[PDB]
């Protein structure tokens, strides 16, 4: 259980992980914003995307980051 | 009185110097907000005498100058009226024979006055500057470095100017000089950005009538140079001449202390700069070559480390003006008996020779390879070693070579110490003749075969030794007589009881039995391994460590020559070195143990490990099962999976889970390789995956881990999915080590099989009814985020959007 | 396939100016020879950027039953030292390697 | 290399095996087509002509005179669900465009 | 208690079945999940793998 | 099956790009990057052509890419941020013409994640102190110092773990000789993530903000936030110590913005547009890429805008404050993924679709019947301007590159006998179908 | 119970006792990587200790070929303090 202390220390250490209680929300709204940070690091889905719509680079990345803060909806209750 | 009031409660210091580390927190934290409303009015009265009090210790001084800097920089006015009170309680630490006095009075007062006002630093500490005590002076100059490191220089520069441009006192202007050289001690490189301001401070006093202030500031050259070495490629030619000047008409630990700045001056600056200034300074150097100081000879020597080791200089240079005075007054006894000449001297005369050859060097010290203070030609050894093996021995010549030799010879002779000293220079010296020695094999091994013959046991050693340094040119004399000397006399002293010289002996006779090959060994190892048999004996790391070694060479390359019954007992005595308190000879059993495997067929000796798997007591056993694992690396393993597998049925404990471990390590050995077994390995894990018990199933794990990290990348995932279907339901359980295996398990099987295969076999309990199944996947999901976190993103489910939330993703969707 | 007569090939071509061949093998000879090439390749050489070459090939699902042609082409840009002590564990020339590198592209590819 | 331009994305293609005819089908976001570009050019130049004083400060053939080649001058194509489209039919060895298909708006 | 509100909070198997849009699904372990509705779409997802058995046991797992 | 995999032609878009002295010369070279790759090219000033010297594998992805010079050392060593836990320094050799490790450190996992370092990697102007830092929660800083025989050292790192935290940017800010220090931008899903009705999701304000070093507590301090009025993309470093003052041009929407702590009352400018354009009533504006030119005379930045439209900028400046800001028009180019402004007069225009392009300045842009911008201009209204064809840049150099490669087909459909490839290639009005062939031409 | 406060470039020891196991995996063989700790888990008089025994750093932790492979070896100082 001191297993524990380091373990919701490690639940602090990475966010994105789980536990047995773990709310769709939460588990979903982690994958996306993980997504969001992958298309801004991979210089070439950028182009895929900045392609796909009509837009431009530094255009893509301010949608990306503005989008996420609240990607999937708004919270549970 | 609110004053006396804020004091009675500001002495939670209390709180802080005794107490729980809870206490701590909250006086630390409360004060750390209420350093303002607090101030540091009462503070600094409770606190001084703390800090003066004789007996606080290391970390109460860390903690109270923690406090004094955090709180200082709160009440960067709220500290003000105390300013006077801290300087002078404080003031003599800079200049204290306590470098972190230095140290911590320096961070101080850098950040007294950088939260506090320059003003009252000046006004109160300028008329100390022309006072008439040297103490007081070296104190306040001191703490003028201390204060330059809590503000900056800039804010002072002219005021330093007016301390050092002073015409009423030299008082004062050595003041300011000191002070100088004392923030080129303290800041360091922190300098470039003004370089030459402080050299503009300076220029008044090397010309000084007063020898101290003169010297001082030679010294504060020195400084400087020391903190501005290496960058500092621009301005330096406004000051050059009053350094030039001052070195011959100054005298003093200034001086020397110059010439390692001036060292810093030969190093920058070029031919019709470096040549004059170097050629004028080298009468200076042949005068200080007889210096009997030791931060002199420092200083002196490094000058000309870098000042005759430029190519302003050509080698005649050096050769007629340097080195008749150098050798003269530093090749005495007394620079070898000194701690720091027998070094430096050296570090500098080895340059030389980087310089101007071996030729005249090697001549110039010839014949102190037969002084009195051994201490000497110990020296000249560490030196010539060190010499010859950077540069060769090609500048060598004949007469030079030969009292090299001999002075080596005697050197080691006369040895009286136990030192690497002239093993080192030996192994060198020879090393470096390469090919020129020849004609003196007979004289070094008589020597040392003579000495071989000695009765006390330490110069008996030494012999041992040096056979073993010289072992392989003892192969390029090709000398007959002389190889077949310390061939056939070291088989005599293999009856040495010291084992720190069997041990040696061992190694030196390796070392021949390496370029010599087998069937040409002075002794043959017909004779050789029957001798040496009786001493795997020996019980003690160094010599059974060299032992096995040369048994191991002779059984990988003699093999034919001994016989299988040889062998066959040899194993059977090494199934009992598993038990060593040493893992270098646990690690040396298993090698041999492969080996024989190699040499004589595998199943031998595999029958004879699975009858030690019996044993109990686990560092025999899995030593043995390391042994395993190694036999089937290299005799390929379906010689050996047949036997294991099998073996797997013995109905007791400790061997089932001796096979188990041991194909742990062998598909560890194999990786890929388990590419083959994989197949035939199968059907006995799923066998043991359904139940037999819980160590049946922990170890049954095991094994599935290592097997889908060794055959990650060659398509054997049909099987590893298989065994997943038997893995997996384990996971529910408890016991710690079951479950730990089972997870290990898992890890593997993650990369082996990738991720979307084991997100599938995650997905469903993850928002399941129960907490223990909630809680073991959100475990397992966590491990597989963890690592792989980014694959996952194309393997995600489809989880349909509802009213007032979007979670579809139609950016993956799109077509195009 | 491209050249004439060149055994066939797989072209896949990036979205980022990138063009290239997957092209079988015909010998467990080659095969293993390029295995053991790159399985000694990735543990002597590893890549500039910090990262592990098995996991940056397997980055999502695991590698299966491909040789990392772009790797093993670099022993050629690799060092005397090194590319000495790799072809001794194959007990091959560095000649017989280089050759054996070369002329697989030489088979299908320019 | 040699290089053929087009002026909309290309999407995708067939081929012509009696010819050796290459059929493109090119398309974009975010764009009108040929006939609205032109349409809302001059439309604008007309609410432009209004500002009612002198009158006499024309523009608007400078407007219509004026094309900014958008192969540099980046494309004058804006909006958020507006598409545009084309066929081509090309050669494959020389870049004669013998066929040009020009699409609806949206389509 | 508040056990007792969410546990009437907690629905029929008949709710579940006919809200869900794939029916197969339902079991009583979803029906005891605190978001069911959630655990029906993850349990009717493609490709992904169900618990095992013998949870529920009281024997081990292979005892 | 059993495959073998080869690379014919590299992939040939560019990412990111360097500029330095990385052979130690006052001839400066280019690093770029590739996708997986990182090549380096030496721009030739004779007939202005650019030679690929070397060009490397890396096996992961280049994140980040920023090179950096000691205190006064002559070499230019390069700080790479890629894919795995790791921060790492190269270097050029000449001699062996080989990329060399100097420097390796681990600090975490490997992949794209979110909350591991990686994706901003910034530097201190001078040469002390590198910063790493994620998209949320987790930034370090390393610091630099040369050993005794000057070969680089590198010791443990700092922390800034700041939970529900993004970051848009980060950059290192022009100190003299003081502590380093950094801006990042910043926002709080925080909140926004515990309102059921949506509210917080707007009215929540980026915060450019400064974290300090201090070297001699050895730790990071957060000295200064301020919220900013609009999200806007980046952070343009203005050249400070002894150049220039400090601060930072906030690149935001419609708007660039000179802003420092102290004294400084923050300065704004609108972005001038192009007039009577064909663009959608709603469209913004961004500042997509910049490139400062910083040479002994002055200073001056370069910032771009979507429709490929470069801009000027330098700094109106009193003593210690500057006052206002004045943008015009240089030209319009197309647009970048990148600009290397060097000297010897060109500047590395890296295309982000097709090929890339090396120009050469001809006029300062300035003093021109082009108008005049500014930050003190009032009005009620905008600005605008009106294009043309390039005036004070002339088109040395056009290096091919496929990105993007659309479409494919392989045929022989010409005579000869042997197959071409024909490639549907390139965005939009600069795309094309383009040939290739085994033949040279 | 673990430091784990993240690694740094400061190697581990071991006592004599402990002498030749893995940190964690608590092996006896083919160690490939060295060990690292946390500057708290390095300062002072836990300079040069045993990770495990806290006897006197003489020789060098290390990290067997199968923590290497799974990569628990990249979490940093695991001091059982
Ligand atoms: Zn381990
Ligand atoms: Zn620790
Ligand atoms: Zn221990």
């Amino acid at each position: 259980y001191t297993i524990h202390s380091q373990l919701e220390h490690l639940q602090s250490k990475y966010i994105g992980t789980g536990h047995a209680d773990t709310t769709k929300w939460e588990w979903l709204v982690n994958q996306h914003r993980d997504s969001y940070c992958s298309y801004m690091g991979h210089f070439d889905l950028l182009n895929y995307f900045a392609i796909a719509e009509n837009e431009s680079k530094a255009r893509v990345r301010f949608n990306l980051m503005e989008k996420m803060l609240q990607p999937c909806g708004p919270p549970a209750d | 009185p609110e004053e006396q009031k804020e004091r009675k409660i500001m002495k939670l210091l209390l709180k802080i110097k005794n107490g729980t580390p809870p206490m701590r927190k909250a006086a630390l934290r409360q004060i750390t907000d209420k350093a303002r409303e607090f101030g540091a009015g009462p503070l600094f009265n409770q606190i001084l005498p703390l800090l003066m009090s004789p007996t606080l210790e290391d970390q109460e001084r860390h903690l109270l100058v923690k406090v004094i800097d955090r709180i200082l920089y709160k009440l960067d006015d709220l500290v003000r009226p105390y300013v006077h009170k801290i300087l002078v309680v404080i003031e003599p630490l800079l200049i204290d024979e306590d470098y972190y006095a230095r140290v911590e009075g320096r961070e101080i007062i850098s950040n007294l006055a950088k939260a506090a006002g320059l003003a009252t630093m000046i006004s109160t500490m300028r008329p100390d500057i022309d006072n008439m005590d040297e103490y007081v002076r070296n104190t306040t100059a001191r703490a003028f470095a201390v204060v330059a490191s809590a503000l900056g220089i800039p804010s002072l520069l002219p005021f330093l100017k007016a301390v050092c441009k002073s015409k009423k006192s030299w008082q004062a202007r050595h003041t300011g000089i000191k002070i100088v050289q004392q923030i080129a001690i303290l800041m360091g490189c922190a300098i470039l950005p003004h370089l030459r301001s402080l050299v503009e401070i300076i220029e008044h006093g090397l010309v000084d009538e007063q020898q101290k202030v003169r010297t001082i500031s030679a010294l504060a050259i020195a400084a400087l140079a020391e903190a501005a070495t290496p960058y500092g490629i621009e301005s330096f030619d406004s000051v050059l001449k009053p350094l030039w000047k001052g070195i011959r008409q100054h005298r003093g630990k200034g001086l020397a202390a110059f010439l390692k700045a001036i060292g810093y001056l030969i190093p920058l600056m070029d031919a019709e700069y470096a040549n004059y200034y170097t050629r004028e300074v080298m009468l200076i150097l042949i005068r200080e070559f007889q210096s009997p100081d030791e931060e002199m000879k420092k200083i002196v020597l490094k000058v000309v480390k870098q000042c005759c080791g430029t190519d302003g200089v050509e080698a005649n240079y050096i050769k007629t003006e340097i080195l008749p005075p150098f050798f003269k007054h530093f090749w005495q006894h007394r620079m070898a008996l000194d701690r720091r000449n027998y070094r430096q001297l050296v570090d500098t005369t080895v340059e030389l020779a980087n310089k101007v050859g071996a030729a005249e060097i090697i001549s110039r010290i010839v014949d102190d390879l037969k002084d009195e203070a051994e201490q000497y030609r110990k020296m000249v050894m560490e030196t010539i070693e060190k010499i010859m093996g950077n540069l060769g021995a090609a500048d060598i010549d004949h007469k030079l070579e030969e009292q090299l030799i001999d002075g080596i010879l005697y050197a080691f002779q006369e040895q009286t110490t136990e030192d690497s000293v002239m093993l080192n220079g030996f192994g060198t010296v020879v090393n470096a003749l390469g090919k020129r020695v020849k004609p003196y094999l007979p004289q070094i091994c008589g020597t040392v075969l003579w000495r071989l013959n000695n009765k006390s046991a330490k110069v008996r050693q030494q012999a041992a030794d040096l056979i073993s340094r010289t072992a392989v040119v003892m192969k390029t004399c090709q000398e007959e007589k002389l190889m077949g000397h310390l061939g056939v006399v070291l088989y005599e002293y293999l009856g040495e009881e010291y084992p720190e010289v069997l041990g040696s002996i061992l190694g030196a006779l390796k070392a021949i039995v390496n370029v010599i090959g087998m069937h040409k060994m002075t002794p043959p190892i017909k004779d050789l391994l029957p001798r040496l048999t009786p001493i795997l004996k020996n019980r003690h790391e160094k010599v059974q460590e060299n032992c096995i070694d040369l048994v191991g060479r002779i059984a990988d390359r003699g093999a034919e020559y001994v016989s299988a019954r040889e062998w066959m007992r040899i194993c059977f005595e090494l199934l009992e070195l598993l038990k060593a308190h040493k893992k270098a000879i646990r690690r040396a059993t298993v090698n041999t143990f492969g080996y024989i495997a190699k040499a004589i067929g595998p199943h031998d000796v595999l029958a004879t490990l699975l009858n030690n798997l019996k044993v109990q007591e686990r560092q025999n056993r899995v030593c043995t099962t390391v042994a395993i694992a190694i036999v089937a690396e290299t005799c390929s393993p379906f010689t050996v999976l047949p036997a294991l597998m099998n073996e797997y049925r013995v109905p007791e404990l400790n061997v089932q889970n001796g096979v188990l471990k041991s194909l742990s390590f062998l598909f560890e050995y194999i990786g890929e390789m388990g590419k083959d077994y994989i197949y035939a390995v199968t059907p006995l894990l799923e066998d043991a995956l359904m139940d037999r018990d819980l160590v049946h199933r922990q170890t049954a794990s095991a094994v599935v881990q290592h097997m889908s990290l060794g055959v990650y990348g060659f398509g054997c995932e049909d099987s590893l999915n298989h065994l997943l279907n038997y893995v997996w339901p384990n996971v529910f359980e408890t016991s710690p080590h079951v479950i730990q295996a089972v997870m290990g398990a898992l890890e593997g099987l993650r990369v082996a099989i990738g991720p979307c295969r084991m997100l599938q076999y995650c997905l469903q309990g993850l928002f399941h009814p129960a907490r223990k199944v909630r809680d073991v996947y959100w475990k397992i999901y966590n491990s597989i985020y963890i690592g792989s976190q980014d694959a996952l993103i194309a393997h995600y489910p489809r989880i349909y959007n509802d009213d007032k939330n979007t979670y579809i993703r139609y950016e993956l969707d799109y077509i195009l | 396939t491209l050249i004439p007569g060149g055994s066939e090939s797989l072209v896949y071509t990036t979205l980022s100016g990138g063009i290239g061949i997957l092209v079988p093998f015909t010998s467990h000879e080659d095969h293993d020879f390029f295995q053991h090439v790159e399985m000694h390749l990735r543990s002597e050489h590893p890549p500039l950027c910090g990262r592990d070459h098995l996991s940056f090939r397997s980055y999502y699902f695991p590698v299966k039953n491909v040789i990392d042609g772009d790797l093993c082409e670099q022993f050629n840009s690799m060092e005397p030292n090194k590319q000495k002590n790799v072809s001794e564990e194959l007990d091959r020339t560095p000649p017989e390697v280089s050759k054996k590198l070369e002329d697989i592209r030489t088979r299908y590819a320019f | 290399q040699v290089a053929f331009p087009l002026q909309y994305t290309p999407r995708k293609f067939v081929i012509h095996p009696e010819s050796n005819n290459l059929i493109i089908i090119e398309t974009d976001h975010n764009a009108y087509t040929e006939a609205t570009k032109a349409q809302r050019k001059q439309q604008m130049a007309e609410e432009m002509v209004e500002a009612a004083g002198e009158l006499a400060a024309e523009m608007a053939a400078a407007f219509l005179n004026e094309n900014l080649p958008e192969s540099i001058f980046g494309a004058p194509k804006a909006g958020n669900g507006q598409w545009a489209s084309v066929i081509r039919v090309m050669n494959p060895i020389q870049g004669n465009t013998l066929d040009l298909v020009q699409l609806e708006q949206n389509e | 208690s508040k056990k007792k509100l969410r546990r009437m909070n907690r629905f029929t198997v008949a709710e579940l079945k006919q809200l869900v849009a794939r029916p197969d699904v339902v079991e009583m372990h979803d029906v005891t999940a605190q978001d069911p509705k959630l655990l029906v779409h993850l349990k009717a997802t493609r490709n992904s793998v169900p618990v095992p058995r013998h949870w529920c046991f009281k024997r081990k797992y292979l005892q | 099956m059993f495959l073998y995999n080869l690379t014919l032609q590299r992939a040939t878009g560019i990412s990111f790009a360097i500029h330095g002295n990385f052979s130690g010369t006052k001839q400066q070279e280019i690093v770029v990057s590739r996708g997986k790759i990182l090549e380096l090219l030496r721009p030739d000033p004779n007939t202005g052509k650019v030679h690929t010297l070397l060009t490397v594998e890396v096996f992961g992805v280049i994140r980040s890419l920023m090179a950096f010079r000691l205190t006064g050392g002559t070499k230019d060593y390069i700080v790479v941020g890629s894919d795995s836990g790791r921060i790492v320094i190269l270097e050029y050799q000449p001699s062996k013409n080989m990329f060399e490790k100097i420097h390796q450190e681990t600090f975490g996992k490997s992949g794209c994640r979110r909350i591991v370092p990686g994706q901003f990697l910034a530097v201190d102007p001078k040469g002390r102190a590198v910063m790493i830092s994620a998209i949320e929660k987790q930034k370090l800083v390393y610091i630099l110092n040369r050993d005794a025989a000057a070969r680089l050292t590198i010791s443990s790192p700092l922390e800034a773990h700041k939970a529900n935290t993004l970051v848009y940017h980060v950059v290192g800010v022009d100190v003299g000789f003081e502590n380093p220090m950094f801006a990042c931008l910043e926002m709080d899903y925080e909140e926004a993530d515990n309102d059921p009705t949506g509210e917080a999701a707007a009215n929540t304000q980026q915060t450019l903000t400064f974290y300090e070093l201090d070297l001699g507590l050895n730790h990071v301090v957060r000295k200064y936030s301020e919220p900013l009025e609009e999200h806007g993309n980046f952070l343009i470093t203005v050249p400070g110590g002894s150049d220039g003052p400090s601060g930072v041009l906030i690149c935001s929407e419609n708007y660039i913005t000179y802003k420092n702590f102290g004294d400084q009352p923050d300065i704004r400018c609108p972005i001038p547009r192009r007039r009577n354009d064909l663009d959608d009533p709603e469209r913004g504006m961004i500042f997509v890429c910049s490139a400062t030119h910083k040479t002994k005379s002055m200073f001056f930045f370069l910032a771009q805008t979507e429709q490929g439209d470069i801009f000027k900028i330098t700094l109106e400046t009193d003593e210690d404050m500057v006052t206002e800001i004045r943008l015009k028009y240089f030209d319009t180019v197309p647009v970048a993924a990148a600009m290397c402004v060097l000297k010897t007069g060109f500047l590395f225009v890296a295309s982000e679709f097709g090929n890339h392009y090396l120009y050469q300045i001809a006029h300062l842009g300035d003093d021109d019947e082009e108008p005049e911008f500014s930050s003190a201009m009032p009005l009620e209204d905008t600005f605008f301007f009106q294009p043309r064809p390039l005036k004070n840049l002339v088109l040395v150099d056009e290096l091919d590159s496929l990105s993007p490669i659309l479409f494919c087909q392989i045929a022989d459909l010409a005579n000869e006998d042997t197959p071409q490839l024909y490639v549907a290639c390139g965005r939009g009005p600069r795309s094309s179908l383009r040939v290739l062939r085994h033949g040279l031409e | 119970i673990f430091c784990r406060k993240q690694a740094g470039v400061a190697i581990g020891r071991l006592c004599e006792k402990c002498d030749g196991k893995c940190v964690i995996c608590d092996s006896y063989v083919r160690p490939c990587t060295l060990v690292r700790i946390c500057d708290e888990c390095n300062y002072g008089s836990y300079q040069g200790r045993c990770v495990i025994c806290g006897g006197p750093g003489v020789s060098d932790a290390y990290y067997c070929k199968e923590c290497t492979i799974q990569e628990k070896d990249r979490d940093g100082c695991p001091k059982i303090v």
